[PDB]
């Protein structure tokens, strides 16, 4: 059981 | 497929013998750094590499691929303080201030990752008590290693620069002359020198404490060798040349006082006193106590040295045995109450950055620039975006 380390570090924006 | 991003993501960050590769050899070590007088620069266009890092070792730490981040993030800091110490020549500058803000950048990420890990209750509550030590121990271990990193390549690089600047300011302050209406390096080279600093550490969006602190060591520097420089000199130390020192210096406070500095003028306190003691009259005994007042930061035995080499001109009244007896004198009753030259401050520094509160974190972009000949770092920031979008 390892949840891991899942900071939302990374976005995406489309114009 | 949105089925099959994750899948391929894991199976390109699990390979550290082709990412390794890329990252060290291709992002770091060929690294473009970006033009910057008055050149605007947005903070996507110089931080890409530690952008390009981030997001490679966030994915890792989303799979749990622990040990393969933690050699790809050894030889990460590896190659980076190697490349800046293998920094030379014109590029001196620029490039260290370069990194100088990736490194930093960097840091501020692990940290959030840190505050991220002890603050938040969802991640010390949704995992094994073994597991978060594990990542405790792992993420702590790395902010302490990134700090280590900007410590090392800020004294590597301010110790070059201190090079160079023994290399020019020693002919350009002491010995260089131009002044109004009296008619290899001057001192528009170092003012060129000190601009490029300053425009270098604008442009590229660096706190201005490390500025003052970065300028204020050169100074110091400095002054400290011109000093040591004059006080050595002979058959050289007239009226003219204290005038052209005090010029010089001068135009150096000019540039600090235009360009935000306040303390210039301490730094360059002995040059000052030098060129004042040099320019004075020093006929009289009153004179004399005149000198000492103007001269606080100078030890009697330097005026004595100082005092003892001046030239006189033609047509110049030499100074009195009386004067010189009344020196040696001072000097004696000084003795009575440890060198005549100044320690140059060679190094190693305090590392400013860590005396400034941390960049807070914002979430980086899924970005990678499109000039970058990395394959695999490409498709994995292409994968990242989708991946994103997903979730």
């Amino acid at each position: 059981f390892k949840k891991g380390l899942n900071l939302h570090s990374i976005k995406v924006t489309s114009s | 497929n949105a089925t099959q991003i994750n899948e391929e993501l894991y199976r390109l960050l699990e390979d550290t013998e082709i990412l390794n590769q890329e990252i060290t050899e291709g992002l770091l070590k060929g690294f473009e750094v970006p033009d910057a007088v008055a050149i605007q620069l947005s903070k996507r266009d110089v931080v890409y590499p530690a952008r390009i890092l981030i997001i490679v070792l966030s994915e890792m730490w989303r799979f749990g691929l622990t040990k393969q981040s933690e050699s790809f993030l050894a030889q990460v800091l590896t190659t980076i303080q190697k490349v800046v110490t293998q920094l030379k020549g014109n590029d001196l500058i620029p490039s260290g201030v370069f990194w100088l803000a990736n490194v930093r950048e960097l840091y501020s990420f692990v940290v959030f990752a840190l505050n991220s890990i002890l603050t938040e209750e969802t991640f010390k509550n949704g995992m094994t008590d073994e597991e978060y030590k594990e990542y405790v121990s792992l993420v702590t271990e790395l902010k302490d290693d990134f700090e280590a990193l900007s410590y090392n390549i800020y004294n590597i690089w301010l110790k070059k620069l201190q090079k160079q600047l023994q290399k020019k300011a020693i002919n350009a302050v002491v010995i260089s002359e131009s002044l109004p209406g009296f008619s290899e390096y001057t001192m528009d080279d170092i003012l060129t020198f000190f601009n490029s600093i300053y425009w270098c550490m604008k442009s590229f969006h660096i706190e201005n404490e490390v500025f003052h602190a970065v300028v204020t060591t050169l100074l110091n520097y400095v002054d400290a060798i011109c000093f040591n420089e004059l006080i050595m000199k002979r058959n050289f130390l007239s009226w003219k040349r204290g005038l052209q020192l005090n010029y010089n210096v001068t135009r150096l406070e000019e540039w600090c006082k235009t360009h935000g500095l306040t303390d210039g003028t301490e730094c360059l306190q002995h040059l000052i006193q030098t060129a004042k003691l040099l320019q004075v009259r020093k006929y009289t005994i009153e004179d004399i106590d005149i000198l000492r007042g103007i001269c606080y930061s100078l030890t009697p035995a330097q005026l004595q040295k100082l005092i003892s080499q001046y030239q006189v001109a033609d047509y110049e009244s030499p100074i009195p045995q009386e004067i010189l007896r009344y020196v040696a004198d001072i000097v004696k009753k000084e003795a009575a109450l440890s060198s005549i030259f100044i320690t140059p401050e060679t190094g190693p520094f305090t590392d400013p950055f860590s005396l400034i509160k941390t960049r807070k974190f914002d979430q980086v972009e899924a970005y990678i620039p499109a000039w970058l000949s990395l394959p695999s770092t490409k498709r994995i920031v292409d994968l990242v975006a989708q991946q994103v979008v997903q979730d």
